[PDB]
RNA sequence: UAUGCCAGCUGGUGGAUUGCUCGGCUCAGGCGCUGAUGAAGGACGUGCCAAGCUGCGAUAAGCUGUGGGGAGC
RNA sequence: CGUGGAAGUCUGUUAGAGUUGGUGUCCUACAAUACCCUCUCGUGAUCUAUGUGUAGGGGUGAAAGGCCCAUCGAGUCCGGCA
RNA sequence: GUCGGGUGAGAACCCCGACGGCCUAAUGGAUAAGGGUUCCUCAGCACUGCUGAUCAGCUGAGGGUUAGCCGGUCCUAAGUC
RNA sequence: UAGGGAAACGUGAUUCAACCUGGGGCCCAUGAAAAGACGAGCAUGAUGUCCGUACCGAGAACCGACACAGGUGUCCAUGGCGGCGAAAGCCAAGGCCUGUCGGGAGCAACCAACGUUAGGGAAUUCGGCAAGUUAGUCCCGUACCUUCGGAAGAAGGGAUGCC
RNA sequence: CUGUCCCAACGUUGGGCCCGGUGAACUGUACAUUCCAGUGCGGAGUCUGGAGACACCCAGGGGGAAGCGAAGACCCUAUGGA
């Protein structure tokens, strides 16, 4: 498949939407990432 | 050390397509009960190995010459094809 | 140590397949240190790291039974499992005997030894398949 | 307005396009053109740009590899900045 | 061949994508048509009294 | 007496119960239009380190003025 | 006699399409229609990818009430509706 | 698959060699759709993996896709708006 | 006196996919369009932006809730022996040991797949279901019936290796 | 023509059995070592009378639990539906 300029901003941000909270996160709150979207086990949109 | 000759006969028992694996097990065996010492410690050279492979998995010779030497403080033996 | 990512660059560096490249069991360590495809190119130039020649059919026997085919050998009844327009094409028979014959009479008026209304009598018979052979062709022309 | 240089993408690969064939990398705004990458580059370091590739990253950017002219030295305008 | 499993083989189309409009994956890119919204079909927004109960 | 039955004791498992309420539900009073000066909504961005939410819009958790406020942020 | 090379033509696990029997295997499956062997068609009313059209008392149907996304003697969703 | 060896706290299944096999319209090579980072490197084993794992399509962090002349882009098709 | 190769760094031939170019035949079937190019020269210089580009493409990267024995289009149809063959079987190039749990018991009963069974030979069974028999090639030879096409590989008989 | 049969045998490969590791589901009112008779809503492990019965575990083929699976499609009924 062929994909669009748009097509690759939504993608790379989907990406990036799946890192892990920051190790300094859980030391400022005291004490997952409920987003969290696996390539096969998931599906993303289009 | 000494000269032995393995009886591979009771690689039959074994189905026939992996009996070369099983005549592995039987020399580790038989060199293990006649020098006296644990499976674990009996070190086979590839020559048996290749010996034992010859005419494939299939079919193995139902005997074979091995030299095999005694020797260390736990007790091991290092064997070879003649 | 795990070395099949050097694999798969030796196998790029010595442009051959994969399963080919032979790594030398005493020198893991130094290819393991193997980062770039510099390092394997210094492995190659070393020896340690080599290509393993490929193998190719040996038609020796094919060619001892080619002889003897060719010669007229090993065609026996027994020995024939197609058909027999299928072992030689009886189009292509009649477009080899057609065209030789022809070529004959072609040259044989050239050669002044039949005239034009002699040919065209001999060709009219080709063409309707008289001859057999250029051979069953000199053998009408002689009387 | 966008301005069209973000900053300098540094990295293994931009180093070694840096050394070996005088080009610096930049991530650039995904708007900007090739010609647009190159007036910038030539305004902001005082240098003559002489080709520039685009690509769109999977980052949502756009990275330029902008090669300079042989007057111009890439390690040396990469070390003031 | 069975309507089940063996017929999701060739399930390989692309038809409803993200919308231009409302962001929903809806846009049915061979009809030029969002399911969700309308947009493709109406300048108004797709919206209907059934997606609610009566009394609400 | 093994396998084992019934009740209990100590410890688990589980999360009922009791207590608690940053949420709801309902009633009442007030108020009430926005948009081509491009709305509402959505997308993508935006933080030193930043995934989610909130905010914000390339001037991007913010810029200016007036008033309040006050030693903190 | 040769030439020619016709054909909803023949043999064919060529690719490909199909699915007769075993009422085999499976039947908390590998699988909400699978596995193996056997069998049928395979230059044509052939097979096939992609694009495109026809929509629910309506399509589509070499017709079996077949098929219209595991849903069909009237699809699915939500509403009417408690 | 087997015998040796490598690394490792740990090795039947991670890596090397040898021997022994398997695939030949595919189990090889290039691709469409579709997927969407799954690619590469380093570090890992709590999760995932029909057992184990030092391995991995898994976890985490970095990095990676460069075109006048390959596609899109342009043209028109059934047809659609 | 590019590149590549450790080296040599060939020459002729046959059969010839691709590609080129012709002749014939068939249709109650007649086998796109448009942009564009040609027509219509040469120098020199400048410009040539924008979007895609990773990887999988499958018995683990797709669809099927799964690392699913299912499903899923295209090009490689000219690798060798073999043979009519893009058939079998075997083997290169390439790929793999991941159709991913192992160890042990001459390893019983029982089951799945399967081999061989004397004499008899369908007695089995609703029924030869299952299995088996036959088989490739050449030669000889071939009935009833027929819409004269066919029936037909009828049937039946012989042959078949190597040197 | 032949293991379809007379009439069954031996063998082969994978299971099956033992060991390490991984590790479900169906099902469950209770009690439950049953058997022969009887009785009972006339088809009882549980009632009555007798008989038998030391507990636990392994493998087996499935006699019984009118076994498990599905609020019977048959039939009738409903001022039911299509
Ligand atoms: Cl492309
Ligand atoms: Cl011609
Ligand atoms: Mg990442
Ligand atoms: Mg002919
Ligand atoms: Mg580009
Ligand atoms: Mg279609
Ligand atoms: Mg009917
Ligand atoms: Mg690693
Ligand atoms: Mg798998
Ligand atoms: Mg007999
Ligand atoms: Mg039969
Ligand atoms: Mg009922
Ligand atoms: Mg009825
Ligand atoms: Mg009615
Ligand atoms: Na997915
Ligand atoms: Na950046
Ligand atoms: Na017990
Ligand atoms: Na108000
Ligand atoms: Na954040
Ligand atoms: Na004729
Ligand atoms: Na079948
Ligand atoms: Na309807
Ligand atoms: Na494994
Ligand atoms: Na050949
Ligand atoms: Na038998
Ligand atoms: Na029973
Ligand atoms: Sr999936
Ligand atoms: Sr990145
Ligand atoms: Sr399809
Ligand atoms: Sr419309
Ligand atoms: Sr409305
Ligand atoms: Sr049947
Ligand atoms: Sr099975
Ligand atoms: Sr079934
Ligand atoms: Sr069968
Ligand atoms: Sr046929
Ligand atoms: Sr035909
Ligand atoms: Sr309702
Ligand atoms: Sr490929
Ligand atoms: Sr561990
Ligand atoms: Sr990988
Ligand atoms: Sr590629
Ligand atoms: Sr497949
Ligand atoms: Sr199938
Ligand atoms: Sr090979
Ligand atoms: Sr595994
Ligand atoms: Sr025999
Ligand atoms: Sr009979
Ligand atoms: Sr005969
Ligand atoms: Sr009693
Ligand atoms: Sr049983």
């Amino acid at each position: 498949g062929k994909k669009s300029k748009a097509t690759k901003k939504r993608l790379a941000k989907l990406d990036n939407q799946n890192s892990r909270v920051p190790a300094w996160v859980m030391l400022k709150t005291d004490r997952r990432n409920h987003k969290r979207r696996h390539w096969r086990r998931n599906d993303t949109d289009e | 050390e000494r000269v032995v000759t393995i009886p591979l006969r009771d690689a039959r028992a074994e189905p026939n397509h992996k009996r070369a694996d099983k005549a592995m097990i039987l020399i580790r065996e038989h060199l293990a009960k006649h020098f006296s010492v644990d499976e674990d410690a009996v070190r086979l050279d590839p020559s048996i190995n290749e010996a034992a492979w010859a005419r494939g998995r299939a079919n193995t010779p139902s005997k074979i010459r091995v030299r095999a030497a005694r020797f260390e403080e736990e007790g091991e033996a290092i064997v070879e094809a003649e | 140590t795990d070395l099949s990512a050097q694999k798969r660059l030796a196998a790029d560096v010595l442009d051959v397949g994969k399963n080919r490249v032979w790594f030398n069991p005493e020198r893991q360590g130094d290819i393991a240190d193997a980062i770039t495809r510099e390092d394997v190119r210094e492995l190659v130039d070393e020896g340690a790291i080599q290509a393993k020649d490929k193998k190719g059919n040996s038609r020796g026997r094919a060619r001892e039974r080619q002889k003897k085919r060719a010669y007229g050998h090993q065609k026996g009844a027994g020995s024939r499992k197609g058909k027999a327009g299928a072992r030689q094409n009886s189009k292509e028979d009649w477009e080899s005997r057609i065209r030789a014959q022809r070529t004959k009479l072609r040259e044989l008026r050239d050669e002044g030894t039949l005239s034009s209304s002699q040919y065209r009598d001999l060709y009219d018979k080709a063409g309707g398949g008289e001859f057999d052979s250029v051979a069953d062709l000199e053998r009408y022309i002689d009387a | 307005s966008w301005d069209v240089i973000k900053h300098p993408h540094v990295t293994e690969k931009a180093m070694n396009d840096m050394d070996f064939q005088n080009k610096l990398q930049f991530a650039v705004d995904d708007r900007a053109s090739k010609g647009e990458v190159a007036d910038a580059v030539e305004e902001q370091y005082d240098v003559t740009v002489e080709q520039v590739n685009t690509q769109n990253t999977m980052d949502g950017e756009k990275k330029a590899v902008v090669r300079l002219s042989e007057d111009d030295d890439a390690q040396e305008v990469a070390s003031r900045i | 061949t069975g309507a089940g499993t063996p017929s999701q083989g060739k399930k390989n189309t692309t038809t409803h994508t993200k919308c231009r409009r409302c962001g929903e994956k809806s846009y049915h890119t061979k009809k030029k048509v969002c399911s969700s919204c309308g947009f493709g079909k109406s300048a108004k927004r797709r919206d209907y009294e059934w997606q609610s109960k009566a009394g609400e």
